């Protein structure tokens, strides 16, 4: 029983993973001969970039304006800057684009979504200089919103880019997700790769190499299949047109009749694949964002994403069959995120229940062993040493994203107690059922066989994965003291930082 | 990389056709299909034209040129017309392309 269980869970595991992995491979190829092929200084496509913030950090916001600027594609019609103010805090971050771009700033009293007029018009009327936007806290989409219609606004704009004021950007990878469509008109998106440079933190660090997996593996397979089920927020490409088409329906996104402020990832996305538009994800592209450090800002974030995954799944699924033959892999993929995570659950169940020794051991043993081969795949891919730092992994998506999941499903339906109880009391009713569970095994195993060579193979089991741990938290701590996990980029982050 | 659209400006009496042409050119790219936009003088809203009636639309593709045949003008029928190219391909950007339009005025 739990031999089999074991035995299924590795190779469905490790079979997926490869599948994975080759296709991410087939789809790298395919742009690296579709990128052969690209005539130099290349610039036919017009490009409107689009920003969209809230309260960012000022030091951040004006990286990552130098970063913009400082891209080297020829053909960027304007820069539209979006940013639901309206209020003196706010007037920071005007301050910020007034140094680096025009010093015209608009600031209209009224929201382009609650508009009579959805025409920009309204509140623009020339369309050569950057335009930057202060508008009543909305949120996120109608922010966007606004700026695509400031984008569409510019008829040359062929495709608008889409990113995150938190975000560092490379003056390749606009060219870098403005060209992959040229190849196929179909694709209608493209995904560009986004990076956690902040890797200070274990957590940090962890969630880079996560991020780095994810980018360079599921979206590329998923990219081979000309269907990313997702954007990138930081790093996105989107032809005007196929925005157009898509924005109102995503400005007007209601779950059980309620406009979804979430995530706008994944709608937009989801709409265009109903569509039935292809989306590719291109590697070469990267983006430099930060990452959630704290692990109660980690468990909320992931929460709010697993509760935006679960509202676009039914839709995706609803909508994977205009594709034909394509998207079969799509239905695939995501029966088999519900199915994993099921069985992991269930896993887990029955290991508590039973206790039985060997059975932890023989999971640990393949869990690391699974970890160790997708560290090892990482490392040659990124020709970089530290991805071995991603077999803790397992620590940090068990403690949070299982807690954030159950977090997600328990909130989909139906003073400060109460609202500070919604976001952790579930993690903290899983951490104490993890807790009781080890002690109740650790006390109903409580005895001692040197004669047992069963026994005598868990104990040693047991063994060597702690050492491994401890030794890996040792050279992750000595690592951190001399800063050599931190990342290139961070390095003279710090630096202009403290030159100011 | 620019496209012409030739007879840009044009007065023609009521009853009789008129020949828009559109060529897209500088391009290493092949023209994939090409749509035409219509404003009322006046309006500024555009509105697309399709194939039939008195629109006939002809579509040339190793010259990367189209044209556009309106026949048996009215007096409303005067306005812009706009063509709007389209690229296509392996490695062709999926572009439009904006003429610099033909105002016409039916008497
Ligand atoms: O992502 P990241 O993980 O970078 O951090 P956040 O999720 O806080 O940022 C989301 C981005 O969306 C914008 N934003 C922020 C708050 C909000 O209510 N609505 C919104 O659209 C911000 O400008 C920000 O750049
Ligand atoms: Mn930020």
């Amino acid at each position: 029983s739990a031999v089999w269980g074991i035995s299924v869970y590795g190779v469905f595991v490790l079979g997926f993973y490869i599948a994975q992995i080759v296709f991410s491979e087939f789809n790298r190829m395919r742009l690296s001969d579709w990128i052969s092929l690209r005539p130099d200084n290349w610039n036919a496509t017009r490009v409107a970039v689009i920003i969209a913030g809230y309260r960012e950090d000022p030091f951040m916001f004006k990286k990552c304006l130098e970063s913009v600027r400082d891209s080297e594609y020829g053909n960027v019609a304007r820069l539209i800057c979006v940013i639901d103010g309206d209020e003196e805090e706010d007037l920071k971050m005007a301050e910020i684009y007034k140094q680096v771009y025009n010093d015209n700033v608009k600031k209209p009293g009224v929201v382009l979504c609650e508009s009579e007029n959805k025409n920009g018009s309204t509140i623009d009327s020339d369309v050569s200089k950057n335009i930057c936007i202060l508008q009543p806290h909305r949120g996120k989409r109608e922010s966007l919103y606004t700026g695509f219609q400031l984008a569409s606004m510019d008829p040359s704009v062929h495709a608008v880019v889409l990113i995150d004021s938190d975000t560092v950007l490379e003056k390749n990878a606009i060219l870098e997700v403005v060209y992959p469509l040229s190849c196929d008109p179909n694709i209608k998106a493209v995904a560009g790769e986004c990076k956690i440079w902040n890797t200070d933190t274990i957590l940090s660090m962890l969630v880079s190499w996560r991020y780095f997996s994810a980018f360079n593996v599921e979206r590329g397979a998923q990219s081979l299949w000309k269907t990313v089920q997702c954007v990138g927020g930081p790093l996105g490409a989107y032809t005007i047109d196929i925005i157009n088409e898509i924005k109102d329906p995503w400005i007007t996104q209601t779950f059980l009749g309620n406009k979804c402020t979430y995530g706008d990832d994944r709608r937009l996305t989801n709409e265009v694949l109903m569509r039935g538009k292809k989306i590719v994800y291109t590697p070469f592209a990267v983006g430099w964002s930060d990452s959630p450090t704290n692990v109660m800002r980690y468990i909320v974030q992931q929460t709010r994403w697993s509760k935006s995954w679960c509202r676009e799944i039914w839709y995706t699924l609803g909508s994977a069959w205009k594709h034909g033959f394509s998207g079969i892999y799509l239905a695939f993929e995501c029966m088999y995120q519900i199915m994993y995570f099921f069985l992991v659950m269930y896993l887990f169940s029955y290991i508590a229940i039973k206790a039985d020794i060997r059975a932890q051991t023989a999971t640990v043993l393949v869990s690391t062993l699974v970890t160790i081969i997708k560290s090892s795949y990482l490392a040659l891919r990124a020709k970089n040493l530290k991805a071995f730092y991603f077999v803790l992994y397992t620590y940090v998506y068990f403690f949070c994203m299982i807690p954030a999941r159950i977090t997600a499903m328990f909130t989909m339906f139906d003073a400060r107690v109460w609202l500070w109880a919604k976001q952790f009391l579930i993690t903290y009713m899983w951490w104490a059922g993890v807790l009781a569970a080890g002690v109740y095994s650790i006390v109903d195993n409580w005895y001692f066989d040197w004669a047992d060579i069963q026994y005598r193979f868990a104990l040693v089991g047991i063994c060597s994965y702690l050492v491994f741990v401890s030794i890996v938290l040792v050279i992750y701590l000595i690592g951190k003291i001399t800063t050599w996990n931190y990342t290139p980029l961070q390095k003279e982050l710090i630096e202009e930082r403290y030159l100011h | 990389q620019r496209v012409e659209q030739t007879p840009t400006t044009t007065t023609k009496e009521a009853g009789e056709s008129l020949t828009i042409n559109c060529v897209l050119r500088d391009s290493a790219c092949a023209l994939d299909n090409t749509y035409w936009y219509f404003t009322k003088k006046g309006a500024t809203k555009k509105e697309s034209l399709s194939n039939g009636g008195r629109y006939a639309e002809t579509v040339n593709k190793a010259s990367k040129s189209s044209s556009l045949r309106i026949s048996d003008l009215r007096v409303e029928d005067s306005g812009t017309y706009h063509c709007k190219a389209y690229t296509a391909g392996i490695g062709c950007w999926n572009i439009f392309y904006e003429g610099g339009g033909t105002i016409l005025t039916v008497k």
